[PDB]
């Protein structure tokens, strides 16, 4: 099979695209930048990016590639992983300026990775529409534009998409940083409560008329696995060992407050 | 070749590349254009005239791929050019000609003429390589829209049949088959007779592969409940032997067909995974040293080694106490209503674990 | 004197000379510090002599060093140097050109051994004093060998077998790791490997180098087996346990298990009045059972309960059931979608105002906030010239 | 008015900042405390708002050694050209072992705070503290 077929961004990429749009960079409706990262032969790993001074005027495009040398030199020391990959911009899809920011990027001369971030309200509009030209034969005019279907994903790191999930549920509503574990606790039993809702509906499907194929051996196998995890098997030796573990954990959590107390007492006599 | 960004004149731009191609293509370039700036005439030419014997005319094919669809028929002219790909039988560069125009870009999807065409192509054209990539987005688009036109689901069934045949990997073939068989009894080719013939091959795959374990998957959802077993398919003859614990059953129930090929070794393997499970899980966790051994009618350290086989199945899985608790939890084999009633238990069971405990948790924090 | 620059003749000469002389010298009169000094000198030369591409002898010296090492240091760094020499045989091959299968065989053999040998180090001195002053030196050794960090394990083998290594490997041995790394199954492993053991342990055409690396690697396979069966079984009689494991003697092996157990690689009650063993479901759950900082075997842990297990399981394991099947979720999320559309819809209106407002912030923030930090730093002048006027 | 003492307000750290922090998450400075970037922001309603950071790398082989400021000067011009200006109102070292404000971090801070009194010093603490509480520790002198 031929080369690129998908892209794998990260929400740092969309962070750096929504950065330069909203800072402003004279972003009335268009801001362009050079995406950075690497590729693995059919996939793209776009891993961070940053814009170049652009000016997309309707028959005049300004790509100062010299700055994308500077930024690349800088970003190379920042992390060694990144490579000059292509160009990213905001909406809308294929224009005459695709043909022009082709040429400016063909001075770098690998294959290009055209990202177009449409910013429209609708859910029927994909967030970012990855593209790469085929034909692209180039001894013709400037560069043929017939773009291949690519689609987008997120992937570079875990704790940074734990970082994006932390912003997702701040977008929901803050979600400040004090009560994190307790928020993971009280949405804990909420899952078990919405489970109680759904397991009712799956039972109730059979109760009314007939149903529950839906939990005959689908959810029936999920739940046996669930109770083989949490809690464990059910002797009372378990219960006493579980208690002895809490009595240990509590004795350790206690000893942490004993040490807070003696962190205080030595800090105090010196201050006296 | 010359770029697509050269002025169009869609016919003449796509035909200036025929002049760079064959002489036959060139005299039907000149003759194609001088008659009319033309539709089907000009548009069938690269698609039927030789792209000689070397497929670097992917470039002019790409120019044909967007400029045939809209000035004339997409549905007929997409099916042209694709005969050629399967004719030459060099597939990697034809896969680019399929890749560029896969679906959801460059006009309209059309709701499965193109998705039938370009996937019918890439199974045959490419090896397994290209064929893999389309299966998620295809089965996604099948769920996003199923063809209300019957015959195109018979076609998408045919493409799943080409899929399981072009696959020679057993478990992907089982997967592509029991997706096709899943979609079979669900809708289209049901239409009894068309499905009855398939039912035999399902009994081949379910028996032949003992990782389609016995009947567990078929109890989960529809396939047995449409495809009869007390017909001379003999599908429920598995569900007979599945609970009844011996080599005796299958061998006495014979199709002399499946006895030969076949099922011979898997009769004892049946006896294993059913007696280990229906031993363990209806105790309902802990059977003894000798119980398992006299269930299975075999040795001691052999049942140690068979506990490892059951642990590599992950039908049973924990630390195993030596002379009691031979097998414990991690349940995977059928226990149809025992699993249902235990589900029916579970909402009531969960009712405290969700209210009572959260009334302490959320209160505390 | 000598006008150093591009005169590799005399250079290379003296180099190789001292090298061979130093190497053998130390590895002859039982010296070691001398060898160390020699290596340091060679490294220094390479540093100040890295201006040239690289001539022959390289491979020679590499191999020599790896060999001389082997024992002293663990077969870990030694095996690493061995793989390095193997890689050198590739470059030298493309340039050296060696049409010999036996060579490749010997190479693969040396590689293997140097690899499977030790799955963990007994840092007693460290565990005692705190604490090195004993790590940067290892880093230095790594640098010497050409590495930047510390080698790893049969990991290493994955490494130097990404190449066409499952193949050239001579099939005395091809089907011995097809047990150790590949094949399951604890209760057959020591049986299975007995024959390729007896094969390789005939030493003279298979590099006697290998067959001193073999007894440790045999114990390493036992060590691999011993770790698994703590998850396969919860107890086992010692008389059963004897028959599971083909080995020379039980009286030997129990002490090597109690050793491993004492060095906290597994937890066992192998010593016990009845002479029977108890692995135990959890008892007190600790990383003593688990081997505390590195497996040497296939991941097959049984289920155990540790802090925030039942907590975070009940969070997410129940969540998934309401995500994957559900007729209640997707409607709610399609209306969350509608509240998400609404916010971008509110946003595009605000964006059009932020296009005016934050434009006026951005441009002015370059001037004003600079002018503010100007006055912060310019105050230090006003502090200085004013106070000068006082006195 | 939650605003700080005598030159500054509070801090607000916009999510696209913290995304860029967790890109140089806890490597390039694991066992060595490395200043992983300067916090560039602006004075907003009752707070600063760190809207962008750029990372400051160093010679991290296994020890940290300060480099030419050719990086910071060129990179703070790189920010200025497409976005705002060099508006460094703090900094973030993630870095090494759940939130701890070392004597060196107090001294580097003292040089920073006296120079520009519009400042906080962040300590971005991910999963290392068992996550855990006070993931973003601010602290001005």
């Amino acid at each position: 099979f031929p080369g690129g077929r998908v892209v794998r961004l990260h929400p740092v990429i969309l962070a750096s695209i929504v950065d330069s749009y909203e800072r402003r960079n004279e972003g009335a409706a268009r801001v362009i930048g050079t995406l950075l990262g690497t590729v693995d032969k059919h996939s793209v790993e776009v891993t961070n990016c940053f814009s170049v001074p652009h000016n997309e005027s309707e028959d005049e495009v300004a790509v100062d590639m010299e700055f994308a040398k500077n930024m690349y030199e800088l970003h190379k020391k920042v992390s060694p992983n990144e490579l000059i990959l292509g160009w990213y911009a905001t909406g809308h899809d294929i224009t005459e300026h695709s043909v022009l920011i082709h040429e400016y990027y063909s001075r770098e001369a690998p294959n290009p990775i055209h990202l177009t971030v449409d910013t429209s309200l609708q859910n029927g509009r994909m967030s970012i529409k990855a593209y790469v030209s085929t034909s692209m034969g180039v001894p013709g005019r400037t560069m043929g534009v017939m773009f291949t279907p690519l689609t987008v994903k997120y992937a570079y790191y875990d704790t940074e998409r734990i970082g994006v999930d932390l912003i997702m549920k701040t977008c929901f509503s803050p979600n400040r940083v004090i009560g994190l574990s307790s928020d993971l606790q009280q949405v804990g039993g909420a899952s078990a409560r919405i489970q109680d809702a759904l397991s009712t509906v799956l039972q109730y499907a059979e109760d009314v008329l007939s149903g529950k194929v839906s939990a005959d051996n689908t959810v029936g196998r999920f739940l046996m696995s669930l109770v083989n995890q949490v809690p464990k098997i059910v002797p009372d030796d378990f219960e006493t060992m579980l208690n002895s573990n809490i009595n240990d954990l509590l004795m350790v959590t206690y000893l942490a407050n004993l040490t807070q107390s003696q962190i205080a007492l030595n800090e105090k006599l010196v201050n006296l | 070749f010359i770029d697509i960004s050269e002025e169009d004149q869609a016919a003449e731009l796509r035909a200036y590349l025929k002049s760079k191609g064959a002489e036959i293509s060139e005299e039907n370039s000149e003759g194609g254009l001088h008659v009319d700036l033309a539709q089907i005439i000009e548009a069938c030419d690269v698609c039927l005239k030789e792209d000689d014997k070397d497929v670097e005319s992917v470039m002019n094919s790409v120019v044909s791929l967007l400029l045939i669809l809209e000035p004339d028929k997409q549905e007929a002219l997409i099916e042209s050019l694709c005969e050629k790909l399967v004719k030459f039988r060099e597939g990697e560069r034809p896969s680019l000609r399929l890749q560029l125009l896969s679906n959801l870009f460059h006009g309209m999807d059309k709701n499965t003429p193109v998705r039938y065409t370009v996937y019918c192509s890439l199974i045959k054209v490419a090896a397994s390589c290209g064929a893999i990539q389309y299966i998620p987005t295809e089965l996604d688009q099948v769920r996003k829209w199923i063809s209300d036109w019957n015959l195109t689901t018979e076609k998408k069934h045919t493409l799943l049949r080409l899929l399981y045949e072009a696959l020679v990997d057993c478990k992907k073939s089982d997967a592509a088959s029991k997706v096709m068989v899943e979609l079979l009894g669900s809708y289209t080719e049901d239409n009894a007779s068309q499905a009855r013939v398939d039912a035999h091959r399902c009994i081949v795959r379910a028996l032949k592969d003992p990782n389609a374990f016995l009947f567990d998957h078929l109890l989960t959802l529809k396939p047995v409940k449409f495809l009869e077993g007390e017909l001379i398919h003999d599908l429920l003859t598995i569900f007979v032997s599945a609970k009844l614990a011996s080599y005796v059953k299958f061998y006495q129930n014979n199709k002399d067909f499946i006895d030969s090929l076949g099922l011979l070794h898997e009769q004892n393997m049946a006896k294993m995974r059913l007696l280990t499970f229906m031993g363990m899980a209806v105790e309902n966790k802990e059977i003894s040293f000798d119980t398992m051994q006299q269930e299975l009618q075999i040795g001691a350290d052999d049942v140690e080694a068979f506990v490892i086989d059951a642990v590599r199945t992950k039908m049973v899985y924990c630390k195993i106490d030596q002379t009691q608790r031979k097998v414990v939890v991690s349940h995977s084999t059928h226990r149809t209503f025992g699993k249902q009633q235990w589900q029916q238990l579970y909402d009531t069971l969960n009712a405290w674990k969700q209210n009572l405990n959260k009334v302490k948790n959320s209160l505390l924090s | 004197s000598t006008a150093i620059n591009l005169n590799n003749p005399e250079s290379q000469s003296m180099h190789l000379e001292t090298r061979l002389v130093q190497l053998d010298s130390a590895i002859s009169m039982e010296l070691w510090q001398e060898a160390f000094k020699a290596v340091e000198d060679i490294h220094g030369l390479f540093s100040l002599s890295k201006k040239p591409p690289k001539p022959q002898l390289m491979a020679n010296y590499y191999n020599k060093v790896s060999t001389v090492f082997w024992k002293s240091g663990n077969a870990l760094f030694h095996a690493s140097t061995l793989h390095r020499l193997y890689h050198l045989s590739r470059e030298m091959r493309k340039n050296l050109t060696q049409d010999e299968m036996q060579r490749m065989s010997t190479r693969v053999l040396l590689a293997t051994l140097s690899i499977p040998i030790t799955p963990e180090r007994t840092d007693i001195a460290r565990l005692l004093d705190m604490d090195g002053i004993i790590v940067e030196k290892q880093r230095r050794l790594a640098t010497l060998l050409g590495l930047q960090a510390p080698p790893t394990r049969i990991g290493l083998i994955n490494d130097m077998v990404r190449f066409n290594v499952l193949q050239y490997v001579v099939p005395e041995v091809k089907d011995l790791y097809n047990w150790l790394e590949v094949e399951f199954n604890p209760l057959k492993l020591c049986e299975r490997v007995t024959k390729v053991l007896n094969w390789v342990r005939e030493q003279p055409e298979k590099e006697p180098e290998l067959q001193q690396y073999v007894p440790q690697l045999q114990s390493n396979t036992i060590l691999r087996l011993l770790q698994q069966v703590a998850q396969i079984y919860q107890s086992i009689e010692f008389s059963r346990l004897t028959s599971l494991v083909p080995f020379v003697d039980a009286f030997q092996l129990e002490r090597a298990i109690v050793d491993a157990a004492r060095h906290c690689d597994l937890q066992v009650r192998i010593d016990h009045t009845s002479r029977t063993l108890s692995f135990g479901s959890d008892l007190n759950y600790a990383t003593r059972e688990d081997a505390p900082i590195g497996p040497h075997l296939q991941s097959m842990p049984s289920e155990q309960i540790r802090n925030q297990l039942t907590a975070m399981s009940s969070v997410l394991a129940k969540a998934l059931e309401v995500i994957k099947p559900a007729h209640i979720l997707q409607e709610k999320e399609e209306q969350h979608q509608l509240a998400v559309t609404a916010y971008l819809k509110n946003s595009r209106k605000e964006h059009q105002r932020i296009l005016a407002r934050r434009q006026t912030i951005e441009e002015r923030k370059e001037r004003l906030e600079s002018l503010n930090i100007q006055r912060e730093k310019e105050e230090l002048e006003q502090r200085e010239a004013e106070l000068q006027k006082v006195r | 008015g939650g605003s700080g003492d005598s030159a500054v307000k509070q801090v607000q750290i916009d999510g696209l900042v913290v995304l860029k922090i967790i890109k140089h998450y806890q490597e390039e400075g694991q066992g060595t405390e490395v200043v992983q970037g300067v916090l560039l922001g602006l004075v907003v309603e009752d707070r600063l708002e760190i809207t962008n950071c750029f990372p400051f790398p160093q010679h991290t082989e296994d020890d940290a050694d300060f480099d030419e400021v050719q990086y910071q000067m060129e990179m703070m011009r790189s920010l200025r050209h497409v976005n705002i200006d060099h508006l460094h109102v703090g900094w973030y070292q993630s870095t090494y072992y759940g939130s701890f404000v070392t004597r060196a971090l107090l001294d580097s801070q003292f040089s920073y705070q006296h120079a520009i009194e519009e400042s906080v010093v962040l300590i971005y603490d991910p999963i290392k503290t068992a996550q855990g509480s006070l993931s973003l520790k601010a602290y001005r002198l």
